[PDB]
C-alpha cells in the first residue's frame, strides 16, 4: 500500500495474509478476506500447490493471540481466468475448518453495479513503495473509483470485469503483496486488488466483484 | 522438473511480471492457464508471469 496509513491494529477483522507454497523455492504471499467462516476471497493469480491463511494479524512479524492460521483444502480458481490479461482475477479458498469470531476475527458477508467517482478504502501488507520490502504492519489508503478511460493503457482492461482505482495526479495506490485484498467502499467489499504498473503509479486494476456475485453465490451454496 | 531459458531481455510493465535477461532460467509454476506463464527465476528467486515466446525448454 503506497502513500497509505497504518491501520489501527484489528480494525478490519477479515483480512486475510496467505502464504502460498511451491514445493523447494521460496513462497509467495498476498492478501485476501475472510467472507464465510471458512471461505477466503482473494485473487486467481495467487493460487499454488497449498496455501496458508493467517487471520487476526496486525504486525505480520510478530505472532499473537488474536492470530488464527487455517490450511486452504480446496482452490476455486475462477474457471474463465486468463494469465496474459488477468481477466477474472479471482479465487474463492475454502479453509479446513471455520475460523473463530473474535474482536479480530470476523467476516466481512455480503449483502449494483459501483459507478466510478466514489471514494473507497483498500488494505493490505504489501510494499510501501516501489524498492520497499512489504509492510510489517497491516495499512490502509483512500482511493478514488476512476473513470474507465484512466486505465486506457491497459489495453484488455475491461469495465464490465474490473474497477480502476486511484487517482493518477496522486502517488496513493495498491502495490504488490497487497493483490487479493478488498476494495470497500461505504463498508462493503467492491472490488480485488489485481494488478497495476510496474513503477507503481495509479490507478491500478481491480476486479469488480458486482461481476463474479452469481459465481461466488454458487461456489458457496455447493461447499 | 524441466528447466526453461530466456531467449530476450525482458522489462515488466505490470507488477504480476517478472522481468528478466537472456540467458536466464526459471521453474515454470504455472503454464496451463494462459499464454503468459507464471515462473520462478533461478538467477532471482523472484516469482511472476513471462510471455511465453520469451522462453524455451532448456
Ligand atoms: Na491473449
Ligand atoms: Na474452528
Ligand atoms: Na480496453
Ligand atoms: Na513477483
Amino acid at each position: 500500500i503506497i502513500g497509505g496509513t497504518e491501520c489501527k491494529p484489528h480494525s478490519r477483522p477479515y483480512m486475510a495474509y496467505l502464504e502460498i507454497v511451491t514445493s523447494n523455492g521460496p513462497s509467495k504471499f498476498c492478501g485476501g478476506f475472510l467472507i464465510r467462516r471458512n471461505f477466503v476471497l482473494t485473487a486467481a493469480h495467487c493460487a499454488g500447490r497449498s496455501i496458508t491463511v493467517t487471520l487476526g494479524a496486525h504486525n505480520i512479524t510478530e505472532e499473537e493471540d488474536t492470530w488464527q492460521k487455517l490450511e486452504v483444502i480446496k482452490q476455486f480458481r475462477h474457471p474463465k481466468y486468463n494469465t496474459s490479461t488477468l481477466h477474472h482475477d479471482i479465487m474463492l479458498l475454502k479453509l479446513k475448518e471455520k475460523a473463530s469470531l473474535t474482536l479480530a476475527v470476523g467476516t466481512l458477508p455480503f449483502p449494483n453495479f459501483v459507478p466510478p467517482g466514489r471514494m473507497c478504502r483498500v488494505a493490505g501488507w504489501g510494499r510501501t513503495g516501489v524498492l520497499k520490502p512489504g509492510s510489517d504492519t497491516l495499512q490502509e489508503v483512500k482511493l478514488r473509483l476512476m473513470d474507465p478511460q484512466a486505465c486506457s493503457h491497459f489495453r484488455d482492461f475491461d469495465h464490465n470485469l474490473q474497477l480502476c482505482v486511484g487517482n493518477p495526479r496522486k502517488t496513493k495506490s495498491a502495490f504488490k503483496g497487497d493483490s487479493g485484498g478488498p476494495l470497500l467502499c461505504a463498508g462493503v467489499a467492491q472490488g480485488i486488488v489485481s494488478y497495476g504498473r510496474s513503477d507503481a503509479k495509479p490507478p491500478a486494476v481491480f476486479t469488480r466483484i458486482s461481476h463474479y456475485r452469481p459465481w461466488i453465490n454458487q461456489i458457496l451454496q455447493a461447499n | 522438473v524441466t528447466l526453461f531459458v530466456a531467449l530476450y531481455d525482458y522489462n515488466a510493465t505490470r507488477w504480476t511480471d517478472l522481468s528478466f535477461h537472456k540467458g536466464e532460467k526459471f521453474q515454470i509454476l504455472d503454464g496451463d492457464s494462459g499464454d503468459w506463464w507464471e515462473a520462478r527465476s533461478l538467477t532471482t528467486g523472484e516469482t511472476g508471469y513471462i510471455p511465453s515466446n520469451y522462453v524455451a525448454p532448456v
